[PDB]
């Protein structure tokens, strides 16, 4: 719950009661009215509005569906497991969410003047390697939307740290004398300062919306920039779909969206506002 | 018959300092402490 990446059941479980909270190419208007079961949530944005109405009781089929949520967090990791059973489909769908599982590249430092350990206190927790695996019926690999919400500094710093400490020494000498190669190496991998990052990469993200349901391998790449410069917050996402042929420039801030679905000349972009 | 013998007190002090730091399971401080002691001898 409250993770990147139905909802009425989770809202009711959050707190056997009733809650109502208010706030897309057509607006998303993400508002949740939960009662448990009333599951009023606006979706299916295209005028002839259409809503996905489905009355359920908190396989028999209007059609009561059962959603079970198990939530347990340990340290930085936060685990959310969702099991949804729909009577009409007669197949159970799973959902997993893990937060901040990112591998660590920093190291503990002993201080002799204070005679004390100094753990990697840089614990900003911006790293978020979300893994969403959904299994539907027999098909265990129904969907794999593994898109990391980390600042990408975690990954780039881990790569450069692995290269610098363990690979540079084994590199042969004769390749170093190549002109401008040492400058390239220095620019790519700079010298470490204290235990901090070599490159300060923050705010960026790489959301891979892959799905094994689609034929072959057709992932969706969405680079998200989350900075306070853009109107005091709000994710500016550029998503390129390998099949839908839509480059989505989405400015999303607390449910307020400015979505421009841009299609390459069927060079000369075509813009959907 | 002059047989020289030297008064070795600083050597014994350094050895005792090493022993005391060893008994405290703080050998990593050794090179930090002993060196300072040597400087105290110089000035």
């Amino acid at each position: 719950a409250s993770q990147e990446s139905w909802r009425s059941i989770g809202s009711a479980f959050g707190l056997s009661g009733a809650a109502a909270n208010g706030r897309t190419v057509d607006g998303q208007a993400d508002v949740g009215a939960s009662l448990k079961a009333i599951g009023v949530s606006a979706s299916n944005i295209t005028l002839i509005p259409s809503l996905k109405l489905t009355a359920a009781k908190q396989a028999v089929s209007q059609k009561p569906e059962l959603s079970a949520c198990w939530t347990g967090e340990a340290g930085a990791d936060r685990a959310t497991l969702l099991v949804n059973v729909d009577p009409v489909m007669r197949s159970v769908k799973l959902a997993a969410a893990v937060r901040t599982p990112g591998p660590e590249w920093r190291k503990v430092l002993y201080n002799d003047e204070t005679d004390l350990l100094e753990y990697p206190a840089d614990d900003g927790a911006r790293h978020t390697l979300y893994v969403q695996h959904e299994v539907r019926g027999r098909d265990l690999l129904h969907a794999t939307r593994l898109g990391c919400r980390l600042d990408l500094g975690r990954l780039v710093n881990y790569v450069v740290d692995f290269v610098d400490y363990r690979i540079e020494e084994n590199i042969p000498s004769f390749v170093w004398n190549v002109p401008l190669l040492p400058q390239l190496y220095s620019l790519l991998v700079p010298a470490d300062n204290d235990e901090q990052v070599r490159h300060r990469i923050t705010g960026w993200e790489l959301d891979v919306s892959h799905d094994f349901a689609r034929s072959g391998l057709l992932p969706v790449v969405a680079i998200s920039k989350t900075s306070k410069k853009l109107l005091g917050g709000g994710t500016l996402t550029a998503s390129y779909d390998a099949a839908a042929r839509e480059a989505g420039v989405s400015l999303s801030r607390k449910g307020v969206s400015v979505g421009a679905r841009v299609a390459r000349a069927e060079g000369r972009p075509s813009i959907h506002v | 018959g002059i047989m020289p013998r030297k008064y070795l007190i600083e050597k014994h002090n350094i050895k005792v300092l090493k022993k005391k730091l060893s008994q405290a399971y703080s050998t990593q401080q050794l090179t930090k402490v002993v060196q300072e002691y040597k400087n105290l001898i110089q000035n």
